[PDB]
């Protein structure tokens, strides 16, 4: 169920502004990245 | 002076409800709002 | 890693409910919420 496990953030007004540049700045290069990906599976891999 | 594409401060504020403006041009409006309640209460506006 | 001096996140969230943060506090208030964001989405955490 999408009910079952909420994020309780979502329900708090800071959660309708929109996100910062700052964020898509720190973010985006990396995430959007297929080789970052890569080595976040790999390092958790690692832990896990 | 006449100045170009402005609208009832109300007409826009209540949109800015519905969506919120992303946290650094919220941040200036707010800078703005200063701006004017220091005007208004210095002249004491009878009609804002 | 302990960490001191914080609180329960809806500690202060409901403090600044009744007495608002000066706009740049709040600024960086926000931009850390989405850090969180972020984070408790990627982990798709079961438990915030
Ligand atoms: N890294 C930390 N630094 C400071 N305080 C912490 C830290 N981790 C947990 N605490 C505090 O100790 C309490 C118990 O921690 P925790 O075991 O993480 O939560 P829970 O009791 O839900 O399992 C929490 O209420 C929290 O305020």
């Amino acid at each position: 169920s999408w009910r079952a496990y909420p994020f309780y953030w979502a329900w708090l007004p800071q959660a309708k502004v929109p996100f910062s540049q700052e964020i898509k700045d720190l973010i985006l290069p990396k995430i959007s990245d297929p080789n970052f990906v890569k080595d976040l599976e790999e390092d958790l891999y690692e832990l896990f | 002076l006449f100045v170009e594409g402005y609208k009832d401060a109300d007409y826009w504020l209540r949109r800015f409800e519905a969506e919120p403006l992303p946290e650094n041009t919220n941040r200036q409006l707010l800078l703005q709002f200063e701006r004017l309640v220091v005007l208004d209460y210095i002249i004491r506006n009878t009609d804002r």
